[PDB]
RNA sequence: GAUGUCGGCUCGUCGCAUCCUGGGGCUGAAGAAGGUCCCAAGGGUUGGGCUGUUCGCCCAUUAAAGCGGCACGCGAGCUG
RNA sequence: GGAUGUGUCGUCGCAUAGACAGCCAGGAGGUUGGCUUAGAAGCAGCCACCCUUCAAAGAGUGCGUAAUAGCUCACUGGUC
């Protein structure tokens, strides 16, 4: 999972401080991806049961969200 | 710890608590039950344990100041005039009397870091938290 | 709590004055106890009655109601205990009533038990208690496991059968 | 809340579960003998922001505020309170709790929340149209962000008794 | 035997029973066992 | 109008916060050798070189070569 | 300083819609979270404590290995 985004976004390592200066940004479609090579290890049901867990794996890494609900 | 200039030297007497709150400053804070004499050192040992404790923040309020000078035995004597200003420097603390208050700490975070101060300290405490509106 | 007694067949409560006497089929085994607190048959089975609910009554209560049980299960069937020998060469025979063990030791050790206990050996790795009282029987099984307290590190010793031990291991 | 007697005597109440109180506007100056209890249970949920209609012996209903409380230093118990007796339409200056509400962009990034201000002095709110708290949002918060009075919303017609520049929830750095 | 004249909880297997008019504790791990006396 | 003062010798006895020996618990206890703490005062606790020395250092052994009290125990007992 | 010693008064909760303890049984997918390193995987230290399935499982408490695994808890039903 880790190699998935440093390869997308351009990441070498990750971060010291996930809460200082952070890393990057990456869409929406590229999700997509990474949940169709690692569906038979997922217990979720479909769609909206993979896009919501692959998100938070960028958050300790420093790689900020993009869009997300409403408006 | 000790103070800048002053007069020297001084004397001792007790009754309870006159200037000390409860809240202000600080969320929890400890308070003597005991009358006592708390070193500079003693102090210092408090704050560096409490410091410790919550690695960054320095969120420790310290009331108490060593605001008072002891005296000692050369070597044995009495023939001879007063003694050396030098040995120890202390704050008169009377039950009631707040010395230390801490911030943005949890209640056990608080709990913990004021037991550890507690057992550096010459007298019995305990812990306190809100409710004390006098004046702010 | 500790309130109800399972009394089946041969059972023979005579629990008059301060002797709470039980005779049965497995011979006749008396047992003592306060008199402060009540105890007799109401009927089919039985019931241990406390006055007071301070504390000192209170703990006495699950005391008495637990041992008249034990008296009760001993009259009953019986109590055996099922004890292990472990380690190289480490062997136990029988000398007419007394229990011999070869466990280690320059000398083998020999136990001789005390009324109402009889021990007995399947195969010579296994020792068998068995007798009326459960005090007895757990003493007297006790000073065989004495004998060999099973060690930190190999665990050669008397065990309980089924027993678990955790094995420190130094080199 | 209830309440018996009133005398300088106070030896019928000391080792009984009551605390002497008393009760003033410009008219009646009633000296009181109401339950510790009780106070205790009630004034931690009402305090200074709050009142409640005390019934004296038998029966004269009167809705009062606390002024303030006199406790016992050793035994942090409370020894002697102040009632201040509300009129209906115009109130004092009240002290009011400066409450926090949702995270900082700061607190997160490596200092911390330091409410300066637990209690705040506001001019003629309006009695029993008192705020009971005073939420202040700290999320749009840095390090070196101070907020002070001209700055915090006051639930209609209130004023602040306290200066414009007095800060109130400044955020701090780390160690 | 590690004799402690303050006797403290450790861990969530340490029984504290008394004997004999002195403070004793009694626990799985060998190393946790604390008397007074 | 006097309670002889250091050390030695002689003679002992007593405390235990135990040096040995006895019993235990934990161990970073495999065994052997230890460490450390608890219980324990019955007996034991060497001979020399240097120094008035107590002390200490060394030699050679030991199960061990304990620390203290007794007017820094003991001169109507000796030394000096 | 310490402690389920008994006596009496208070504060916070959880409960016959069946709790605390106890036995059967499940143990989280991502993921050997990122950093930090010769390795640091729930468990040497810096930042967070987001998500999915549901009857439930916390980037998770203590032990174990050199890092793993093991063997449990915080949480979930039955029997009571
Ligand atoms: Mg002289
Ligand atoms: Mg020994």
């Amino acid at each position: 999972m880790s190699y998935l985004i440093r390869k997308a976004a351009g990441i070498g390592k990750g971060s010291s401080t996930p809460n200082k200066a952070k890393v990057g940004k990456l869409n929406w479609d590229q999700v997509l991806e990474i949940a169709k090579t690692k569906m038979p290890d997922l217990n979720a049901g479909s769609v909206e049961a993979a896009a919501n867990t692959v998100a938070g794996t960028a958050r300790s890494m420093g790689v900020t969200v993009e869009g997300g609900p409403n408006a | 710890k000790r103070t800048k200039f002053r007069k020297q030297f001084r004397g001792r007497m007790t009754g309870d608590a006159k200037g000390g709150d409860y809240v202000a400053f600080g969320d929890y804070g400890l308070i003597a039950m005991e009358p006592a004499w708390i070193k500079s050192n003693q102090i210092e040992a408090c704050r560096i344990v409490m410091s410790r404790h919550f690695r960054r923040g320095g969120k420790i309020y310290i009331r108490i100041f060593p605001d008072k000078p002891v005296t000692k035995k050369p070597a044995e004597t009495r023939m001879g005039k007063g003694k050396g200003a030098v040995e120890y420097w202390v704050s008169v603390v009377k039950p009631g009397r707040v010395m230390f208050e801490v911030a943005g700490v949890t209640e056990e975070q608080a709990k913990e870091a004021f037991r550890l101060a507690g057992h550096k300290l010459p007298i019995q405490t305990k812990m306190v938290k809100r409710e004390v509106y006098d004046e702010a | 709590g500790k309130q109800p007694i399972a009394v089946p067949s041969g059972v023979t409560v005579n629990a008059q004055d301060g002797v709470f006497k039980v005779k049965g089929p497995k011979g006749e085994l008396t047992v003592p106890y306060n008199t402060e607190l009540t105890v007799r048959q109401d009927g089919d089975q039985l019931l241990v009655e406390r006055p007071s609910d301070a504390q000192k009554h209170r703990a006495l209560h699950g005391l008495t109601r637990t041992l008249v049980a034990n008296a009760v299960k001993g009259v009953s069937d019986g109590y055996t205990i099922n004890l292990e020998l472990r380690g190289v060469g480490f062997r136990a025979k029988l000398t007419g009533k007394a229990l011999e063990m070869n466990i280690g030791y320059s000398h083998p050790v020999i136990i001789e038990p005390p009324a109402g206990v009889t021990f007995a050996v399947p195969e010579p790795t296994r020792i068998d208690v068995s007798g009326i009282d459960k005090q007895l029987v757990g003493q007297v099984a006790a000073n065989v496991r004495k004998v060999r307290k099973p060690d930190a590190y190999h665990g050669k010793g008397v065990r309980f059968v089924g027993e678990q031990i955790a094995l420190k291991a130094g080199k | 809340m209830e309440l018996t007697a009133k005398p300088r005597t106070p030896k019928q109440k000391l080792d009984e579960s009551m605390i002497a109180a008393v009760a003033y506007n410009k008219e009646n100056n009633v000296s009181f003998a109401l339950d510790r209890k009780a106070f205790d249970r009630a004034f931690r949920q009402q305090s200074t922001t709050g009142l409640f209609d005390i019934t004296v012996e038998g029966g004269e209903t009167f809705p009062a505020l606390v002024k303030a409380v006199q406790m016992d230093k050793r035994k942090r118990a409370p020894i002697h309170v102040d009632f201040y007796m509300v009129t209906y339409g115009e109130p004092v200056e009240v002290s009011v709790p400066v409450h926090t509400t949702g995270r900082s962009q700061g607190e997160v990034q490596g200092g911390l929340v330091d409410i300066v201000v637990h209690n705040l002095q506001i001019v003629a709110p309006g009695p029993r149209r008192i705020p009971q708290e005073l939420v202040v949002d700290v999320t749009k918060m840095n390090i070196g962000d101070h907020i002070t009075a001209g700055d915090i919303k006051l639930p209609e017609g209130c004023t602040l008794a306290a200066d414009p520049e007095l800060t109130v929830v400044s955020v701090l750095p780390p160690r | 035997m590690k004799v402690r004249s303050s006797v403290k909880k450790m861990c969530d297997n340490c029984k504290v029973v008394r004997r004999h008019g002195r403070v004793l504790v009694i626990c799985s791990n060998v190393k946790h066992k604390q008397r007074q006396g």
